[PDB]
């Protein structure tokens, strides 16, 4: 319809997406992380950080972009790491093409900060010739179809919950979980270092890791109990005085050291659990922390916050398993288990799309799909006269 | 439509360009034009420039428009191609007095794409194919797009782009390109003659280019069966060597290999990953090199099989000497393999197939321009419905 | 009030139309490189035969 | 031979340019650089083929 493209940046906790709106998939995919190196030099770039790591080079450090909130950070970097894009992924001057830009829902707090300094380094660094910024679980919704949509972001850093209620984004019931991918990267690393060798420039490697045989790993050794491990494993037991699955094993190549590395069912089920069950992993947690306690939170607020006999009816019925950890096989199950013990008088409907490589960047796709709407007028572009109005007295 | 001898396929690359203009129509044959990526420009009055296919009157500056693959003067290159564009016409026209009644009427342009080409890139190029060269037909190919047909059509493959200056590394999934994924390596088939000038520095380096041509220099794994052997050299003269002439490509084999493990293993959905690493192409004018390809697929598969790990696998059948059930992984690869050539070119079979990608853009050319629809092209209508923009209506 | 949510709702309704528009007009370049494979299989088809037939013209030649 | 009088002769139409365009419902406070239809030296000489063939 309209003579015109963009430019689509989904800083991405983890992933930083960007691309243009011409094509189906992103141009590229980089780390939302960078090295440091001493003058002053910064590297961005999947493998350009990996050959870094390579070098091992003293005084090489690892810094994020995004914060927990899921908010730019360091936004001397963020100006370096849009720059790096521009001049070698997306290769255009940042002044002759439209800038699109998402984040994650929030309760609205920093709002006004964010914003200042997007317009100082949009217009007042890069002259960018328009601005926009979307959130992030609504476009997900909307390009699922929907209008009101129960949000379950899967993913790392934290597990993000957001009750959409006729295109409305329920801040008052928009959570955000501390557990997350980086979570169970975390205990997977833990778990596993007991067969590894041995068991901040470590910290860079820590990146490499994380970034290389621990995404691995997870990709494919974790698996969701379809039950509560715990019952089931009675259960089995039961059964078996009256065949137990979770004594069956997996094997796994420990790549860097040339070893098998095997574990039973249930052990990979047990990672599973400290999403539903964080209070075995420690005392600082509470049963309430878990994701069906705090989907039943998030619901209920959200019910409190406009009939809930309705809502819940409502999000029950639309909701959407995305995020990148929602691959791990049979979460999808596990949660629509969860839905059901906390809502049995409710039919659930849930969807996922099955596709691997949909889910990893449906954020960027939703980005990319509210940015080829034709209605032009219906976003809040921003130009200079916003950045000026702000900083007018 | 269309026209067999019409049909022009340009190949562009860091060295010299591929052109054939017209196709065998029976068979395909390989392209008998090969011209050198260079032109000059002339620095006038207040910067003012022209450009010369020679330096006129030794004032005019050696220009290379493509570096590593990538375009660097989009002006220069443009220039550059509408010199040949225009040679081929003139050629034919001297050649052919009613060269316009026929031959020189309709003709398709097929233009294979360097991967590294920007957006803005591509929309210039296709802006002076309508507004310059005026050519009312315009295709630009995907390069490793055209690899994956000449493979007798592969969904699930690797595309191995071996250059002189670097390599390009490019995963195909599902016929797509994952252009996220794709990236590329600042080394390539000079970075052997540098080990190899690094190796026998008292060597002249035409000695050394000239033996990396040569039949004698090969990778290893009946000149193989001597000690010594000997070249030929481009003035005639006698050249010995010892096992020198097996050395210099593990340094670039490994970097390949590199990123070649870092590549697929971001690969999402793991069953089709498998199916990736059963299927690898190697191109590139260096890979003609015997036993080159057997090397690279070696290096790939010690360093990326996954099979119980030696002494592991010798323990199971150690404990059995006192039937073991494979031990099964839930990682991959477990089948590392080249794909498989035609066997329906014999032209093809006989030249050998470092330059392959050519000719799978060859087949899918007569597949596209003998079809009664035009839906994979860009015509002078799109071109006018959408400027250069066309090219995203049809992109590949 | 009222109208103001009605406005909301319309145009949250019409950006899901122009999504949902899209979902069946677009046709991703997925779907055509997917498609390719598909006719490219089958020219090999005719590759394998007609040169099979190529041969045997040439074996009838003599 | 002429090779631009080759062009006019070969394969016997709207141009575009790349440049700045300000949205409209009206307009709106911002442009942006793209193709525009728009309103309405060179190589010099001709490479000598045969010095580029393969034979
Ligand atoms: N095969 C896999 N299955 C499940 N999870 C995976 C897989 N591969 C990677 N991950 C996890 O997905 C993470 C990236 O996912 P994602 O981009 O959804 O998180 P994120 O988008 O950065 O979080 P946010 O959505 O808050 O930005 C990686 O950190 C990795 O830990």
């Amino acid at each position: 319809t309209l003579n015109r493209k963009c430019v689509v940046i989904h800083n991405g906790s983890h992933r930083t997406v960007a691309g243009f709106s011409n094509v189906e998939l992103p141009q590229c995919i980089i780390p939302s992380s960078y090295i440091k190196r001493t003058e002053a030099e910064f590297i961005f770039g999947t493998y350009n950080m990996i050959d870094a790591a390579a070098e091992k080079r003293n005084g090489d450090e690892v810094y994020t972009l995004v914060d927990s909130q899921g908010l730019p950070y360091n936004w001397d970097a963020l100006e370096m790491q849009w720059r790096y894009l521009y001049d070698t992924q997306l290769k255009v001057s940042p002044e002759e093409l439209p800038l699109v830009i998402t984040m994650p829902a929030t309760n609205g707090k920093p709002d006004m900060a964010i914003l200042e300094r997007y317009y100082e380094l949009a217009f007042d660094k890069l002259n960018v010739p328009v601005f926009q910024i979307v959130i992030e679980p609504l476009a997900i919704a909307l390009s699922m179809g929907k209008s009101s949509a129960f949000v379950i972001d899967i993913g790392a850093s934290g597990c993000n919950v957001t009750p959409i209620i006729d295109g409305i984004v329920v801040k008052n019931a928009v959570v955000r979980s501390k557990f997350g991918g980086d979570f169970l990267d975390f205990q997977v690393h833990e778990r596993l270092a007991p067969l590894i060798k041995e068991e901040q420039k470590r910290s860079t490697d820590v990146w490499y890791e994380a970034s290389t045989w621990i995404q691995q790993f997870k990709s494919t050794m974790l698996q969701v109990s379809e039950k509560d491990l715990f019952e089931l494993e009675r259960y089995y037991k039961e059964q078996a005085d009256i065949n137990n699955p979770l004594v069956q094993k997996k094997n796994f190549l420990f790549k860097p050291l040339n070893k098998t590395l095997t574990l039973d069912l249930k052990e990979c089920y047990q990672f599973a659990e400290y999403l539903f069950k964080p209070q075995l992993i420690s005392d600082k947690f509470s049963p309430e922390d878990g994701l069906g306690p705090l989907m039943a939170k998030s619901v209920k607020k959200a019910g409190a916050s406009i009939s809930p006999e309705q809502v819940y009816s409502l999000l029950l019925t639309n909701v959407i398993i995305t995020g990148s950890t929602s691959l791990i096989e049979g979460m999808e199950q596990r949660i629509i288990k969860e839905l059901s013990i906390r809502f049995p008088q409710y039919k659930l409907t849930t969807f996922a799309n099955q596709v691997m490589m949909d889910r990893k960047i449906q954020g960027w796709l939703g980005a990319l799909t509210m940015a080829n709407l034709p209605s032009w007028s219906l976003g809040k572009w921003y130009s200079k006269e916003d950045y000026e109005t702000l900083k007018r007295d | 439509p269309f026209r067999q001898d019409s049909i022009l396929i340009i190949y562009p690359r860091s060295q010299t360009t591929l052109v054939q203009f017209g196709l065998n129509e029976e068979t395909f044959t390989v392209p008998e034009l090969e011209i050198p990526t260079q032109i000059y420009r002339t620095t006038r009055q207040d910067g003012s420039y022209t450009y010369h296919s020679t330096n006129k009157d030794n004032k005019a500056e050696l220009i290379k428009p493509i570096q590593n693959g990538e375009i660097i003067d989009i002006s220069a290159f443009t220039q550059f191609l509408r010199l040949i564009f225009v040679s081929i016409l003139s050629d034919r026209a001297n050649k052919n007095q009613d060269a316009f009644e026929a031959e020189l009427s309709n003709i398709p342009l097929l233009l294979i794409t360097h991967h590294s080409w920007s957006q803005s890139d591509l929309e210039i190029i296709t802006q002076y194919v309508f507004e310059s060269l005026e050519i009312n037909n315009l295709i630009q190919l995907p390069a490793s797009l055209a690899a994956t047909y000449s493979m007798i059509s592969l969904q699930n493959c690797c595309i191995i782009d071996v250059g002189t200056h670097h390599t390009d590394i490019i995963p195909i999934v599902d016929y797509a390109q994952l252009d996220h994924l794709v990236s590329s390596i600042p080394m390539g088939g000079q970075s052997i003659n540098d080990s190899l000038k690094k190796l026998l520095p008292q060597w002249d380096d035409d000695q050394i280019e000239s033996l990396k041509k040569s039949p004698i220099f090969e990778v290893l794994s009946k000149n193989s069966d001597l000690e010594f052997n000997t070249f030929w050299d481009e003035k005639g003269n006698e050249i010995k060597v010892g096992k020198q002439r097996f050395q210099g490509c593990n340094n670039l084999i490994k970097n390949i290999s590199n990123r070649v493990g870092l590549t697929l293993d971001n690969i999402d959905d793991i069953n089709k990953a498998k199916a990736v690493w059963e299927n690898i192409i190697i191109v590139g004018g260096t890979t003609s090199i015997s036993g080159f390809k057997e090397a690279l697929l070696g290096q790939l598969l010690k360093d990326h099989l996954i099979i119980e790990p030696e002494e592991e696998k010798s323990k199971r059948e150690e404990e059995a000497k006192s039937f073991v059930p494979t031990i099964e992984y839930v990682q991959c690869p477990t089948v590392i393999k080249l794909a498989k050539y035609p066997d329906y070119f014999p032209e093809w079979k006989k030249s050998g197939y470092s330059e392959i990608i050519f000719l799978g853009a060859q087949i899918v050319s007569k597949q596209i321009f003998t079809h009664p629809k035009d839906t994979f092209y860009i015509t002078r209508e799109k071109y006018n419905m959408k400027g250069p923009a066309a090219l995203w209506d049809v992109q590949f | 009030r009222k109208k103001e949510r009605n406005l909301h709702l319309q145009k949250i309704n019409s950006i899901i139309d122009f999504i949902k528009e899209r979902q069946s007009e677009q046709w991703s370049r997925q779907e055509r490189c997917f498609q390719f494979g598909r006719l490219g299989a089958s020219l090999h088809n005719q590759m394998e035969k007609d040169e099979q037939k190529r041969i045997e013209k040439t074996a009838k030649q003599r | 031979m002429d090779p631009q009088t080759l062009i006019t002769k070969a394969n016997k139409k709207e141009s575009w340019r790349y440049d700045w365009y300000q949205p409209s419902k009206e307009k709106y406070p911002f442009r942006y650089k793209t193709w525009l239809r728009n309103q309405e030296e060179s190589c010099e000489d001709i490479l000598d083929l045969k010095e580029f063939d393969r034979r």
